[PDB]
Order: structure tokens, then C-alpha cells, then sequence
């Protein structure tokens, strides 16, 4: 039925959620999975949160992404309040009321990366490569592991995702086009698209490729 | 929390 993870909470805040889950016999875990239904994010009073990996995966999975206030207010009324009333509205990066979480819940039949082939080309920091891959897969993309492995065809849309900061003395992210024919974009193309649950144009994310 | 955040 229901299964929660939390994100952005202090070990303590996790303990109030833990008390809540225990009382109501709600599944609470530390790791997010396909079975997770709810991601409880720490927010400000207007339901705006920080962009964490769990936030991204929650939206990517079309889950309920709700404020910690759902828990505290529910306790305060000894009732079990409704998620809807506490859905996160935005985040500190992409907009205070972008309604990304609601859009993802409502767009599972038309995923933002449907019809795209994406290679997450390392290295990356703070986000394990296979989690970025899971994120895009949840979002409808086909994951490609090597540059030489993109499917060919006029109907295929390959995209290489990299995080330039992760490299150093390796202006090698400009030399990817020499190995394949696909636009090369920063990981922010993925992150912004997911948070907003709207596939962004590649333009502002594109990385120049040396001929 | 110990969880990384992703800002610009």
C-alpha cells in the first residue's frame, strides 16, 4: 500500500516521522525503491524544498512528494491528513511553484524522456552513475552504457550527459563528438528537466564539441 | 541531513 522515505531531515526529524510511522503502521525505509509511494521532504512554509537525489527520484517515479509538515500537522491533529494538501510545490533552484511533482504524477503515460537514448558519461560527483541512469529510465529514456552503443537512425535521439566540474585537466568533454554523433549536455539538463517534469530544450546546456 | 543537495 504505502511506503515512505524522507529527505532533508535531521536525524531527529526522522525520529518524529519514525514515531508517526510506528503509530500508524506505515512502512518507512531509508532507501528509495520502486515500491516507495511517498518521499517526505523538509520544506519551508510554502512547501519549497531542496533538490536532493530522493527528490529527483521521487518525481521521476511519479510518487507523492510531500512536505514534512504533512507529518507534523497530522500528529498535531491526531488524524491522518491527506497528502494532496501538503504536496511540494517547487524547489530552491527551479521555481517556488513549478508544480513539478504534480506534473510527474499526472504524466506517467507521457514521460519527459520518452523516445530518447541517454548515455550518462562519467565521471560524476554526489550522485552515483547508476542512480542518474535509473532517474532517466524512470523518465522514459533508454539507457546506453557506451558511446559506440547508441542506436543509429533518423528516428533516434541520442544524448550524452556529462558533468564538466567532475573532470579536471580533462578538457576531454569537448572531444566526445569525435567519438559519436550526439548533442552533449550537462547533467543540469537532466536535473532541471526532472524537477520541472518538463523536458528542457538542449540549448542552454549544450557543450561545444571540437570538430 | 548528510544528503547532498544539487544547486547551480
Amino acid at each position: 500500500r504505502m511506503s515512505m522515505v524522507v529527505s532533508g531531515l535531521t536525524p531527529e526529524e526522522f525520529m518524529l516521522v519514525y514515531k508517526f510511522a510506528r503509530k500508524h503502521h506505515i512502512t518507512l525505509t531509508n532507501l528509495i525503491t520502486e515500491e516507495t509511494t511517498h518521499v517526505v521532504m523538509k520544506t519551508d512554509a510554502e512547501f519549497v524544498c531542496e533538490r536532493t537525489l530522493k527528490y529527483f527520484l521521487g518525481i521521476a517515479g511519479g510518487k507523492w512528494v510531500v512536505s514534512y509538515f504533512w507529518v507534523t500537522q497530522s500528529i498535531k491533529e491526531r488524524k491522518m491528513l491527506n497528502e494532496h494538501d501538503f504536496e511540494v510545490r517547487g524547489d530552491v533552484v527551479n521555481g517556488r511553484n513549478h508544480q513539478g511533482p504534480k506534473r510527474a504524477r499526472e504524466s506517467q503515460d507521457r514521460k519527459i524522456f520518452r523516445g530518447l537514448e541517454i548515455c550518462c558519461y562519467g565521471p560524476f560527483t554526489n550522485m552515483p552513475t547508476d542512480q542518474l541512469e535509473w532517474m532517466v529510465q524512470l523518465c522514459g529514456a533508454s539507457v546506453v552504457k557506451e558511446l559506440s552503443s547508441f542506436t543509429l537512425g533518423t528516428g533516434v535521439h541520442p544524448i550524452v550527459v556529462v558533468q564538466p566540474d567532475a573532470w579536471t585537466e580533462d578538457n576531454g568533454f569537448h572531444a566526445i563528438g569525435q567519438m559519436c554523433e550526439a548533442p552533449v549536455v550537462t547533467r543540469e539538463w537532466v536535473l532541471d528537466s526532472v524537477a520541472l517534469y518538463q523536458c528542457q530544450e538542449l540549448d542552454t546546456y549544450l557543450i561545444p564539441q571540437i570538430p | 541531513s548528510t544528503s547532498p543537495t544539487f544547486n547551480k
